[PDB]
RNA sequence: AUAGGAUAGCGCAUUCGGUCGAAUUCUUCUCUGCGGGAUUCCUUUGUAAUUGCACAAGGUGAAAUUUUGGGCAACAGCAGGUCUGUGAUGCUCCUCAAUGUUCUGGGCGACACGCGCACUACAAUGUCAGUGAGAACAAGAAAACGAACCUACUUGAUCAAAAGAGUGGGGAAACCCCGGAAUCACAUAGACCCACUUGGGACCGAGGAUUGCAAUUUGGUCGCGCAACGAGGAAUGUCUCGUAGGCGCAGCUCAUCAAACUGUGCCGAUUACGUCCCU
């Protein structure tokens, strides 16, 4: 009837996968309807800068990339059950957001 | 340029010495044995080791090879 | 009544992806992006699209309705993807609704005429590198 | 056009004291007169009501001056002001379309005015 | 229900044979509906010999910055050129093209003083296409004749071994110089 | 033979026939009917500011209206920005590199207004322009006439 | 030397187009203009008119290239 | 005018820039002809391989061995 | 058809992202964290071997040789650049009409010239004017309730463009977006017809918009084109397959302003598959 979305975002692929697996395991233990863990497209932030600090020599460039991993989990559970599912140790560098879908 | 680096050659020779009755003339079964009998961070090296182990076994069938001593 | 016979295939050339749906029907028609083959322009690309049909023959595509949705790439890549999708959809339909004595003969003719009719082209754009105007060409060098 | 050359066809036509080639089409030969471009020539042809596929030597003198006076007074023929080159004269404030030697005369007068005023563009043109 | 391909659905490839024994294995006569057949012909060394000859002409027409990468333009120009050749010769334009390619390149030229050497069969096919397309392109630069016609007379003249063709004129002077320093 | 039905097929719809044939037939039908509204500014203004010359075709407004009708048929709920993207062109900027320029939305607005006046198209819910009942019927009937080769 | 090409059909050139241009094995606007010392535009117009009168038949056609030949 | 020959063996690439290819050619002549199975050494420019065909023009000259 | 060719169809006729239709099922495409897959693996009465290490063809395959493009990269150097990145600094110099700091006006863009690198040209495999079909990479709003940012759609519109309004949406796989890119196509029965010309836009005139504190910036409109330039001497760059070349698009700097760069897709060749002549 009422559906709630968990959004897990991180820079660390291993950390976000571990948190998503932990949330899935908790949801399965709680026996709630789960609309799968959806892997949203990974987003790459790219910045290219000159390698030199002075402008001398061959114009060599440096490319830095930062990857963003996002997962969403849809479940039918009230606020107390969702809070009990989400309350555990978590990991650093990842964040989980609660939303209510209408 | 498909020469087997000394790391690959030494690992394959050690594999042949340690497991000889457990190997075969094909590449895929040898590689399947290699995955269990060796620990490595890479799969390209495992494939190369399996290929050179198959080559070593084919040579060993015809005659003894230098660097490998079967007790 | 009668069971629906559906087969979906895909053909890729560069970025272009063409999804072809093949269904049994009373009257055979083939439309690429909602456009009939005769209405497809230019005659250069329409010839390439019809190459999928004429290699094996019209009797195999008879009573078969095929629609193609192509997305990405330019006109030439879309045409190649569409023809590959049509050829792969024919072979797939025969594989699912006919014996293997045939279908293999159709595959033989397709492969003999053109490998790319049934097998996707692996070529893709090479990335651009700094200090180079393109993938290969380098910045102009001056001495005096 | 598949039309025979008229007996009055002339290769060089005099329009607003300028020579115009009769081989070229009407607008592409009306663009020869200074003050008239491609767009202005096409609009002049439309206002005169003559076919743009005709040659410039086949037109008669009864419409030659008609074209010339259209060019002289375009605003009279409901040609919009924004289509004219001189929309607001900095001296007189009127709207007109200079043509033939008038554009050169007005340019020389503008340069002389800037020179006398002693502006940056006066001295830049003087350089 | 299958039928043998015909170029532009008009010209048949049946009976396409090189006029002479030379370049027999290097002039391809495989039937194809249209010149544009995208493939990796440059991956191997002699794989370009298997390319259909009309496609090779279309590729040769793809020169200069204005004409680089325009293969549909080349296909259309060849479509008109084959019609013009058929009108001029009352003969199969594919056969005329094969004959022109067969006799449009020198069989001997000098190299480094300079010593005369033979020409490989692969290069003769390449140079025949290169000279014929180059001869038409410069011919159709600033004259009233359009490109499909300028390419038509070049192929017709080359097929008859006439000195009016740019490829034949280059062939005569190149072989003449080769014999001079032979 | 060219007119005859292929077999087991009846009638015709839009996008089943030649786009240029349909557009020219629709423009000719509009000109013969004469109920369309032609702005006086169409005889002077250009189709887009990216272009450097006048349209030079007397029936250019009718052709543009027919093309806009076909575009509304193909993409329901499309607006003047989408039509400008459809009818854009590459503008010559002089010695500077050429860049794509979207068509001026004024002519598209005028063509859409003329189509609503004719009743062929109407504003849709939550923005955009959509085809009407008679617009869809007229498009399909003209598409059938195109392969009939009546051509007005 | 700059060629001089007429922009309109003359009395003699028109009947020369109507009579001499047919029975040509290959007919194109460029070569017709070359023969008659006329412009390619009016040459193409006259060739289209001849096709309308069915004196010559159009074999190869395109938005920019037209090829004609004699009627057999 | 132009007698044909088959490429039997491809020798090394003669030349400082490696553009010419020394090669062995067997003349293609009918049985009983004086040039039947006549083997000659010749220099060829362009991409050449074994079992290729080459019109020799004049077959009197023999390429100097490299 | 205008003169109207060619180019598949022969239980059940096609269509209709606004018909904003309902219902049901599923994952062909798509998304993506871990997997796999290629190893000379297989085959030559190949080469070589005369142990080997290998190699060349063909096979198998999505891919067949460092699979491909990157990144990383030893050990010595260089009086190479940077004391204009830094609260990196030693030694010096200025230090209150200051070598500090602010503010105002001007310069950094001034020309006869020489040179590097770009961009646009010299037209017809073209230029205008129509129609058609069609990518990818991306970016979006704010401190010590929303408002700035990006957008669609409408209107202006009872009448050019450029504007200007209004109304929504998007914190971005959600809006833009079904991303209508330009190369390209067109049997468009379109104009031109070999000329410095409707090729080419240098350069300048008059109006109006818009950015901005400031325009003595930037669009848009009408003139100018009669500015060279018709393919470039001696010279000399880069490049081997989705490559060169052609064509756009995005990000970036950024109030405003890309002939730049960093990416990205589109269309797509010639040649070589060698060699040590040159360097
Ligand atoms: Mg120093
Ligand atoms: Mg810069």
């Amino acid at each position: 009837g009422q559906t709630v979305r968990l959004t897990i975002t991180s820079r660390n692929a291993k950390a976000v996968e571990s948190v998503t697996s932990q949330l899935l395991t908790r949801a399965r233990d709680e026996k709630v309807t789960i609309h799968g863990p959806v892997r949203l497209p990974t987003r790459t932030l790219k910045i290219t800068t000159r390698k030199t600090p002075c402008g001398n020599g061959t114009n060599t460039w440096d490319t830095f990339e930062l990857k963003i991993y996002k997962r969403i989990i849809d479940l039918h559970a009230p606020t107390e059950q969702v809070k009990k599912i989400t309350s555990f140790t978590m990991e650093s560098g990842v964040d989980v957001s609660i939303t209510i879908l209408d | 340029g498909k020469i087997r680096t000394k790391t690959v050659k030494r690992a394959s020779r050690q594999v042949v010495e340690k497991y000889y009755s457990k190997l075969n003339f094909d590449f895929y079964q040898n590689k399947r044995v290699i995955m269990d009998v060796t620990i490595a961070e890479s799969k390209k090296l495992k494939n190369k080791i399996a290929g050179y182990t198959t080559h070593i076994m084919k040579r060993l069938a015809r005659g003894p090879v230098r660097g490998i001593s079967l007790k | 009544s009668y069971a629906l016979k559906q087969v979906q295939t895909f053909g890729k050339k560069k970025t272009a992806i063409a999804v072809a749906t093949v269904t049994k029907a009373a009257q055979c028609n083939i439309k690429v992006n909602g456009v009939p083959l005769q209405q497809i322009l230019p005659d250069t690309l329409r010839a390439k699209i019809m190459e999928a049909i004429t290699v094996v023959g019209s009797k195999y595509y008879s009573r078969l309705r095929i629609d193609v949705a192509v997305h990405g790439g330019g006109q030439v890549s879309q045409a190649y993807a569409a023809r590959q999708a049509i050829a792969k959809g024919l072979i797939a339909f025969f594989q699912k609704y006919h014996n293997e004595v045939e279908k293999a003969a159709l595959k033989d003719k397709f492969l003999a005429y053109d490998k790319f009719l049934l097998i996707a082209d692996p070529r893709r754009c090479e990335p651009k590198k700094w200090g180079r105007h393109s993938a290969r060409t380098r910045f102009t060098k001056s001495y005096r | 056009s598949l039309t025979l050359i008229p007996d009055h066809f002339q290769h060089i036509v005099r329009l607003l004291n300028t020579n115009v080639e009769g081989k070229r089409k009407v607008p592409f030969a009306l663009r020869m007169v200074k003050g008239v471009g491609i767009r202005f020539a096409y609009l002049v042809c439309k206002k005169a009501g003559i076919d743009v596929e005709r040659r410039a030597g086949t037109l008669t003198a009864e419409e030659l001056e008609k074209i010339a006076e259209i060019i002289a007074d375009p605003a009279k023929f409901k040609i919009p002001d924004w289509f004219l080159n001189r929309q607001r004269d900095p001296k007189t404030g009127k709207t007109e379309h200079l043509s033939s030697s008038m554009v050169d005369t007005r340019l020389r007068d503008d340069l002389e005015r800037l020179k006398k005023m002693r502006a940056h563009r006066g001295v830049r043109h003087a350089y | 229900s299958s039928k043998t391909p015909k170029l532009f659905n008009k010209w048949s490839f049946e009976g396409l044979e090189t006029s002479e024994l030379a370049l027999r294995d290097h002039i391809s006569t495989t039937a194809a509906y249209v010149p544009h057949t995208s493939g990796r012909w440059q991956k191997r060394r002699f794989y370009k010999a298997r390319m259909p000859i009309v496609e090779r002409l279309a590729n040769g027409l793809m020169f200069k910055g204005r004409g680089n990468g325009r293969k549909l333009q080349a296909a259309r120009l060849l479509k008109h050129t084959l019609e013009i050749i058929h009108l001029l010769t009352d003969e199969n334009p594919l056969q005329v093209v094969v004959d022109a390619v067969s006799k449009g390149a020198p069989r001997e030229d000098s190299t480094r003083r300079r010593q005369a050497v033979d020409v490989s069969p692969m290069r003769r096919v390449n140079e025949a296409i290169y000279q014929m397309c180059k001869g038409a392109r410069e011919a159709a630069f600033r004259n009233l004749k359009s490109m499909p016609e300028c390419l038509a007379d070049e192929i017709v003249n080359a097929s008859k071994g006439s000195s009016n063709s740019y490829a034949i004129k280059k062939k005569d002077e190149v072989e003449r110089v080769a014999k001079a320093n032979r | 033979n060219k007119i005859h039905r292929i077999g087991k097929r009846k009638g015709a719809t839009l996008k089943d026939v030649s786009a240029w044939r349909w557009i020219k037939t629709a423009a000719r039908h509009f000109k013969q009917e004469g109920k369309i509204f032609v702005p006086n500014c169409t005889e002077i203004m250009k189709s887009s500011h990216g272009r450097e010359r006048a349209p030079q075709n007397p029936d250019w407004y009718y052709i543009r209206c027919a093309a806009v009708l076909r575009a509304i048929y193909l993409r329901p709920g499309v607006g003047y920005g989408g039509l400008s993207k459809r009818f854009g062109n590459k503008k010559n900027y002089g010695s500077r590199p050429e860049h794509t320029v979207t068509s001026s939305t004024g002519p598209l607005h005028w063509a859409c207004k003329s189509l609503t006046k004719l009743g062929l198209v109407e504003p849709g819910a939550q923005s955009g322009q959509r085809l009407t009942r008679k617009g869809h019927k007229f498009a399909d009937s003209l598409a059938f006439q195109v392969q009939i080769r009546k051509f007005g | 030397e700059a060629l001089q090409n007429a922009v309109m059909f003359d009395k003699e050139t028109y009947d020369k187009l109507r009579s001499e241009v047919p029975k040509y094995k290959l007919i194109t606007p460029s070569i017709i203009s070359d023969r008659l010392k006329i412009a390619v535009s009016i040459a193409a117009a006259g060739l289209k008119q001849l096709c309308r009168e069915k004196l010559i038949r159009l074999v190869s056609c395109s938005s920019k290239t037209r090829v004609y030949t004699r009627i057999v | 005018q132009a007698q044909v020959g088959l490429i039997i063996k491809v020798l090394g690439r003669t030349g400082s820039r490696g553009n010419v290819t020394q090669v062995r050619v067997r003349l293609m002549a009918e049985a009983g002809s004086p040039d039947y199975n006549r083997t000659i050494v010749r220099n060829v420019k362009g991409p050449c391989k074994e079992n290729d065909m080459l019109s020799l023009m004049e077959t009197e000259r023999e390429a100097r061995r490299l």
